[PDB]
RNA sequence: GGCGACACACGUGCUACAAUGCCCACUACAAAGCGAUGCCACCCGGCAACGGGGAGCUAAUCGCAAAAAGGUGGGCCCAGUUCGGAUUGGGGUCUGCAACCCGACCCCAUGAAGCCGGAAUCGCUAGUAAUCGCGGAUCAGCCAUGCCGCGGUGAAUACG
RNA sequence: CGCCUCCUAAAAGGUAACGGAGGCGCCCAAAGGUCCCCUCAGGCGGGACGGAAAUCCGCCGGAGAGCGCAAGGGUAGAAGG
């Protein structure tokens, strides 16, 4: 089935900004471990549409980990010209753009399934996944 | 109240006998 | 004074005062008023110390009443969940435990009348 | 007086110490903390006529005048209308916290909800214990006494105890036996 | 309440069936027929079923009644 | 098992609303019945129910029977009450081979409801109402307050 | 459309705009001058009428409670009761 949503329990105010950044992050913990490319903003729309083939690629399973977390809203307007009043909005949920931010690291299975899995994902995206190890955790 | 008891007022209605009634 | 537990009669001769107490029938009074031989006729509030003694731990003593009397009645009906007999049902069923008639009143120990009905037939009756 | 828990706790509740239990010493041992009574309801401003009468017994049947707590929402809320006030506080440690507990102890308690089975797990974390009750003739002097009246209550005591172990103690130190 | 001091109101083939087993050693239980009679505990937890007008309906057969009749647990009938 | 089932609604009799009410002792009056393999006087165990024993009739001398309301004198303070029974538990009883479902009763502890019930709807002209009373058939034994039946007390009212 | 808090504002101070998340046009004689006093909020636990929450005691815990009504700032050597 599926159809809600997730993005803060309630209001949490409704306007930021931009940047770049240099992003970055901090290791991980699971096994495998996936990178991003391009510095820029995530729309939760495009988290879904990945983990879907992901799965059915992982028929008893597959199993995998995430580090991320939504943030604000966007602006862009119906139509018109420029204001804020109530649109763009509630229709755009995103999350902050480390260029290399871990996105997701895997499990279970090794560089078999694991692998081309975790390409697809990120084999779709405007970006690329990369490799991981063991190193300081 | 006759339609209780251990009371010889609603035992009598009902013709019982007990420690209440006879004589010796 | 207090003959049962937390419990006073007053202002009021001893025949009548006594009976409104747990395992006090019309009659456990005339049992105390031969072996202790006091008289019905005067009221509580005045009457020798001895009887006021003499009878308030005469009978506390003797036996149970209020609170050791409902606790050991309550047991019966616990100890009628045992494994679950049919007198031990309409116990753990809030319904008349002693034979009768479950097609007519007893709203005693059920409750005021639980109504909720509805039968629609067709309007010739 | 120098009667009743003087020539009691001191002239036999020492030896009681010597051996059964080897604490330490005096200085160093559950004596006793403090002495807490207080009461709760809620009617009151009905007509405050209703106030002046509750708060006309209470403590003179204690024997002392302690202070008062009352008034806080004229309006609705959630537990109570009437004036919404409160209850009151009192409190002793000499020779009259004493004196009239002695005289309820065996005494007022005889007559009371079952005889052969007081309630001595009612305990806090350390020195702490609470009991809850109703009554008013339970005075052995005020016996039956303004039927006009009635209410509930509430009081505990405190005491120095390392634990609930201590306050136990006292339970079969003079008697109450455990709900037996 | 409840009548007949001494011989009450027993069965006849009942009186053997347990006589046995609490004689050559407990081992296993049985099973009933109609309804009627007191009990005696030289038959406790070695209870048997209560095949009433429809079907069965046995019980661990527990002591507490002591030696009360067989009312309390043999019922029937419909329901909700 | 079982039509004696239960979420509710109707009929009909039986009771409590109580202070012309109360409860104990002692006291007196009916008719009709109806007694056989049956009615069981009378004493006693028993605090009592029952039970034990036992005579009459041999059937209008022997049986159910003494009685009820009532009289007396003593004891209550409109309190939902010396009011009240649903109500539960307990322990004895007996017909029956035996009573959970459903027996009746002996005694012990239990106190809802209820200060008269809406819209309404029924007897009847005098022994009338109303009330207190005992018996019949049937039933092995029964909740039969049902139904048949005999009397103690004894009103009111009617222009039309 | 005049004013008050704060982001916007790019760390002094300023900074606009049909951007952002919000308030006032009063009340007060005590919520005002002053000398003495306390501590909280609360978390656990012990307990008549207490199902979080009537009320009371003990350990605990620096201000997140509190202070006339929006924010901010402030403050427990409190303005705070």
């Amino acid at each position: 089935m599926l159809m809600p949503r997730r993005m803060k329990y309630r209001k949490q105010q409704r306007g930021r900004l931009k940047g770049a950044t240099k992003g970055g992050d901090y290791v991980a913990f699971g096994d495998f471990g996936l990178v991003a490319l391009e510095p820029a903003w995530i729309t939760a729309q495009q988290i879904e549409a990945a983990r879907v083939a992901m799965v059915r690629h992982f028929r008893r399973g597959g199993k995998i980990f995430i580090r991320i977390f939504p943030d604000k809203p966007y602006t862009k307007k119906p139509l018109e010209v420029r204001m804020g009043k109530g649109k763009g909005n509630v229709e755009g949920y995103v999350a902050v753009v480390k260029p290399g931010r871990v996105m997701f690291e895997v499990a279970g299975v090794t560089e078999e399934q694991a692998m081309e899995a975790l390409r697809i994902a990120g084999h779709k995206l405007p970006i690329k996944t990369k490799i991981v190890r063991r190193d300081a955790y | 109240g006759k339609g209780d008891r251990r009371t010889r007022r609603g035992k009598i209605w009902r013709g019982t006998y007990g420690k209440y009634r006879p004589r010796k | 004074a207090r003959i049962a537990g937390v419990e006073i009669p007053r202002n009021k001769r001893v025949d009548v005062a006594l009976t409104y107490i747990y395992g006090i029938g019309k009659a456990r009074a005339k049992e105390a008023l031969e072996k202790t031989g006091i008289n019905p006729a005067t009221r509580v509030k005045d009457l020798t110390e001895a009887e006021v003694v003499r009878l308030r731990e005469y009978v506390e003593n003797t036996w149970k009443l209020e609170g050791e009397l409902r606790a050991e009645v309550a047991a019966n009906i616990k100890r009628l969940m045992d494994i679950g007999c049919y007198r031990g049902l309409r116990h753990r069923r809030g319904l008349p435990v002693r034979g009768q008639r479950t097609r007519t009143n007893a709203r005693t120990r059920k409750g005021p009348r639980k109504t909720v009905a509805g039968k629609k037939k067709a309007p010739r009756k | 007086l120098d009667l009743a828990l003087k020539r009691k706790y001191y002239e036999e509740v020492r030896p009681e110490l010597i051996r059964r239990f080897g604490y330490q010493n005096v200085w160093e041992v559950p004596r006793l903390e403090k002495v807490v009574i207080n009461q709760g309801l809620g009617e009151a401003k009905e007509d405050a006529r209703i106030l002046e009468k509750a708060a006309q017994e209470l403590a003179l049947i204690t024997g002392q005048k302690p202070a008062v707590t009352r008034a806080k929402k004229s309006i609705s809320n959630f537990k109570l209308r009437k004036g919404m006030p409160i209850g009151l506080r009192v409190t002793l440690r000499r020779d009259r916290m004493w004196i009239f507990l002695e005289k309820l102890l065996n005494v007022a308690l005889p007559r009371i909800r079952d005889f052969r089975g007081l309630n001595p797990n009612s305990f806090d974390g350390r020195g702490n214990y609470n009991l809850g009750l109703r009554e008013q003739l339970i005075f052995p002097e005020i016996t039956y006494d303004m039927v006009d009246a009635l209410r509930g209550m509430d009081i505990a005591v405190v005491t120095t105890a390392e634990t609930d172990e201590e306050a136990r103690a006292l339970l079969e130190l003079l008697g109450f036996p455990f709900r037996k | 309440p409840r009548s007949l001091k001494k011989g009450v109101f027993v069965d006849d083939h009942l009186l053997e069936k347990v006589l046995e087993l609490n004689a050559k050693g407990e081992k296993r239980l049985i099973k009933t027929w109609s309804r009627r009679s007191t009990i005696v505990p030289e038959m406790v937890g070695h209870t048997i079923a209560v095949y009433n007008g429809k079907q069965h309906v046995p019980v661990y057969i527990t002591e507490n009644m002591v030696g009360h009749k067989l009312g309390e647990f043999a019922p029937t009938r419909t329901y909700r």
